[PDB]
């Protein structure tokens, strides 16, 4: 949920 | 009579003793357009939320300083990225909270859509979204994640976002 | 001294004292003012609104033209059954079109129909509609979401219509 | 900076036309009217939603319903009148009150009349249920008087200051 | 067609027996401006915690400066209740900006920061900020009024 | 309830 | 507290 | 046991 932010996150930038 | 001052900033606190207009009706546009700004701004901090919830949270108050107040925000966060001024990553992640407020969804999705579909910035702008959205259902949850962030990963998070946050703003 | 800062125009300026421009309403031009309030005033709203998120990252599933679309895009392209669109994801643009509504101005529609005009239920159902938005959005589109079909476009049908009417005069 | 047409539905709130909207929904190139006229609509919408208070009745107004409870027409209940008293409770501002109050002699009458709407005006906005659960406890003389009074303060305030 | 005067300070409650004018697009603009302003006040009080004609008459600022004086009948419990009022008519950021003007180690930066954290405090809670100002010494709840006064006064007056 | 309001769409529309 | 102010109405009125 | 309102208590003290 912010789980899944989190991992979008590192695979962006 | 010329409108009171006080009450061009809010609410004049000084009873019959004061010679100046509190009537609106009396007023220049220009005064009743300078109290209508003084007052949104006081109206979004009380229901700031966030806002005021900060007290609880760690790297706050160092924001609250005298040489970071100079700094602003924005300066705040490129002396992290930049590794200059001693700011703490769980500052820059309030101070990044901060800057997500300030931003708008929409404006990244009108951004987002000039876009062509094979741009790279599209990825980009999608997270950026989805930061802003997350930091106003809950912002505690949001800096909490910011500071997971590897620091070279959460720099770039917020270059991108402070590049945003100009786009935006100067066109 | 200078002009309105354009960070301040929008919000508040985060660029602390490195910043040239004024931040000082009492020497801002009047439009300056007027565009201010306005964002301002777009931004206060948008606090009070409980989110029905993140689910832009959510473009990996394949449905993002409606942006270009808008909610009303969204809701007309629903109803004549074009441009592949989830009962769920119109629930949700019905959602956003009854925060775009007044009931106040429902209620002035429902003035200038005759007594026992069959429009009066249909205003009643939709100004409802409107009151159970504004407190509980989730369980108004759960609700939305458990309608049949053709109710459900129905509905949607009429809202867009009321939303037309009250714009356009 | 360019004017261009102000978008209708703009004015009102937030255009949901999409990109299929010719109109503008910039603000920078918008007359200061279109601007003015459009915080209006959004003051009204930032009010109603801060709000977790609760026929034709519509065409008396909450004013109509209320002078109808006190003049004993159009059969007004209690308990409606009640909730009309605070829909007028919510738009009268006790620092108004407090003016007029000064403006009377010492021991007039209407100074204890004045702190007491300021009583249910104050006592309405930190609970307006139970505010409703005192205004019907009323004798029904003593609330017809109560809402008299505060229409007539309502009335009073506005025409002139 | 004139703007209802209760539609300027607010929502007509008439109803279809009002003449005048509810309708924003026909109204002169001084009417618009004027509207945002009761309305705008309206929204703040309704996001409040909240003689007597005598103290109404001074006004918050003349209840504080005559505290300061011991004169007026001015008490502590009530004193405390305006030095609330005079806090929530501050903001932290324009103490920061005097703040900032101070050169180092200068005192008032600390009665700065005083007054900066009893804004922030009487925002999360007016009724034990009071209990708190009203548990000080009088001469030190005396000083942090006549500074905040201070603070107030000078704001403004630019 | 949102019971009555169901009730109410589906036999007004 | 409420009877606070039914004692005053009643008197008022 | 350490409240807001207590350290700001001995913060107006030791400041005036
Ligand atoms: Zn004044
Ligand atoms: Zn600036
Ligand atoms: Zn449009
Ligand atoms: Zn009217």
């Amino acid at each position: 949920p912010f789980s899944k932010l989190y991992k979008e996150t590192i695979e962006t930038f | 009579r010329n409108p009171c001052k006080f009450e061009i900033r809010g609410h004049c606190l000084n009873g019959k003793r004061c010679h100046f207009s509190h009537n609106y009706f009396e007023w220049p546009p220009h005064a009743l357009l300078v109290r209508q700004n003084f007052m949104l701004n006081r109206i979004l901090k009380s229901m700031d939320k966030s806002i005021d919830t900060l007290s609880e949270i760690s790297g706050a108050a160092e924001l609250d300083r005298t040489e970071e107040y100079a700094l602003g925000v924005v300066g705040v966060l490129e002396s992290y990225i930049g590794s200059i001024n001693n700011i703490t990553k769980q500052s820059a992640c309030v101070a990044m909270s901060k800057l997500l407020t300030e931003l708008n969804s929409d404006d990244i999705k009108k951004l987002r859509d000039n876009e062509e579909l094979n741009s790279p910035k599209i990825r980009v702008y999608n997270t950026v979204i989805s930061y802003i959205e997350s930091n106003r259902k809950n912002n505690k949850q949001t800096i909490h994640l910011l500071k997971r962030l590897p620091a070279d990963v959460l720099k770039k998070t917020i270059k991108n976002t402070l590049d945003i946050h100009k786009s935006i703003t100067i066109n």
